[PDB]
C-alpha cells in the first residue's frame, strides 16, 4: 500500500520535522497539492533534527512524504495517530538500506498549531 | 560489510 | 488515566525533542527511572522546537514526561505508535489553558536510533 | 482530556464491537449525535464480544463511548489511528478497578464499510 | 515494508478478530511462531465478525496475519498502538481488489486479556 | 476459577 | 500576532 501520503483539514498550517539517523545523507521532500514544498538534507547518525518548517496543506490538504539517500528512493512505513480528537500526528519512517531499522530518516508531521 | 566496516 | 509514561526497552537510547504552540513559555521534563534526565523550556505560536536530546532509557526503561507552563502542571495526552514491528514513536500533547487544541508543548519520543 | 470521543466523517456507517475482560458485567453505550445509538452489555474473563453493530455517524459525525460496570463510569483512554490514509480505528478502553490494565472494556470502531 | 506481523510478549494470551468487508470470501490465517495457530473464513460487506478467538503467543511471541481471497494473497497494511502504556493493539487492514480500501479483511489484535 | 474467581463472580 | 498575540505575550 501506499506509505508517506496523508490527507490534512484543507488550508491548514502544520509543522514537519525530520530526523536522520543513517551513515547517508538523507534528502525529505514534502509535496504539498502534488508540488515540492520544503526539502530538507541532512546527515546524522543520532538523531539530529536535519530540518524543521511549517507549511499549509492546501486547498487539496493532501501532504506527501518522499525520502531518498543518493537518488535511491527509500522504503516508506507511515500512519496518522489522534489524540483526544483534536491532535493530529503523521508519522514517516524510511530504510535506505538493508537492516531495516526503518529510522534512517524519521519524520513527523503535526498539527494544528498555534 | 567492508563498505559498512568504513562506515 | 496516567499519561506520558512509557516503558522503552531497557538501556536504549532515543530521541526525545519538544515544540511549542502557545503563548505560555513551555517546561517539559523528561524523567527516567523516575529521575529528570533532560529540562527544555521555549515560547513559540508557531511550532519551533524548545529542545531536543538524545538519553538512555536505563535499567528499568521507565520514561516520564511532564509539562508544566510557570509552573502549572499541563494536562497530558499520550499514545505509543509502532510501525512495521520495529520503529517506535512516543507522543505527547498538552493544554496549559481553556481551548484544548493540545498543543501547547508536544513532545516526540522516537527509537531506536543510529 | 476527553478520551471515547471521536469525530467521523459525516453520514458514514461505521462499525464497533465490544470486548469484556472483567468480573464485573460491562454496559457501553455508543452515542451518535450524543444520543444513545447503541447499548452493549455482558461479563468476561476471556475477551467475549459482548456487542458488534452497524451504525451511521449522523450528520455531526459525533460517536461517543461511555463505559459503566454497575452504575459507576469507567476510566477511559482512547485513539484513533489511520492506516495507509484511508482505515480507520477508533479505539477505547476502560478500568472498572484498581489494577489498570484497562482491558475491562475494549471498544473497536473501524470505517469505512462495504 | 512487512506489515502484519507484531512482537508480543512471550506466552501471553491475547484476542484476536477479523471482519469482513468485501464481496470475497476472506481467509484469515494467525501464525504463531510460524505455524498456523487459527483460521477464519468468511464473506460480508457490513462489517460481519468472520472470526474471534483467544490464542497465546508462545515462546517467541511472533505473530503473523496473513489475509487471501480465494488463494489470492491480499496486500496487508498494520500498526501497534499501546495506550496508557498498557492496553495492546495490533492493527491489520487488508485489499484485496483495486478500490483500496483495505478493509477487506480487518483484523484487531487486543492485550492484555483477563 | 479457584477461591479468588469466585469470590469476583460472587461479589460482582 | 496582533492585538490577540500582544495581550496573550504581554501577560503570559
Ligand atoms: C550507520 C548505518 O547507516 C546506514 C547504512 C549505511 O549507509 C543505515 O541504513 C543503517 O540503519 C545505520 O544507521
Ligand atoms: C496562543 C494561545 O496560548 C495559550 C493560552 C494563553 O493565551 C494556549 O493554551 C492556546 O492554545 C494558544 O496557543
Ligand atoms: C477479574 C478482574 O475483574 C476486575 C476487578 C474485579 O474483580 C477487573 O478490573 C480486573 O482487571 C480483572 O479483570
Ligand atoms: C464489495 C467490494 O468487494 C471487493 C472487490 C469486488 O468484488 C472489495 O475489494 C471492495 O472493497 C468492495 O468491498
Ligand atoms: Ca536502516
Ligand atoms: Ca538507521
Ligand atoms: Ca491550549
Ligand atoms: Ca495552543
Ligand atoms: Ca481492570
Ligand atoms: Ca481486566
Ligand atoms: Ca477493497
Ligand atoms: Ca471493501
Amino acid at each position: 500500500a501506499t506509505q508517506g501520503v496523508f490527507t490534512l483539514p484543507a488550508n491548514t498550517r502544520f509543522g514537519v520535522t525530520a530526523f536522520a539517523n543513517s551513515s547517508g545523507t538523507q534528502t525529505v521532500n514534502v509535496l504539498v497539492n502534488n508540488e515540492t514544498a520544503a526539502t530538507f538534507s541532512g546527515q546524522s547518525t543520532n538523531n539530529a533534527v536535519i530540518g524543521t518548517q511549517v507549511l499549509n496543506s492546501g486547498s487539496s490538504g493532501k501532504v506527501q512524504v518522499q525520502v531518498s539517500v543518493n537518488g535511491r528512493p527509500s522504503d516508506l512505513v507511515s500512519a496518522q495517530v489522534i489524540l483526544t480528537n483534536e491532535l493530529n500526528f503523521a508519522l514517516v519512517g524510511s530504510e535506505d538500506g538493508t537492516d531495516n531499522d526503518y529510522n534512517d530518516a524519521v519524520v513527523v508531521i503535526n498539527w494544528p498549531l498555534g | 560489510c567492508l563498505x559498512c566496516l568504513l562506515k
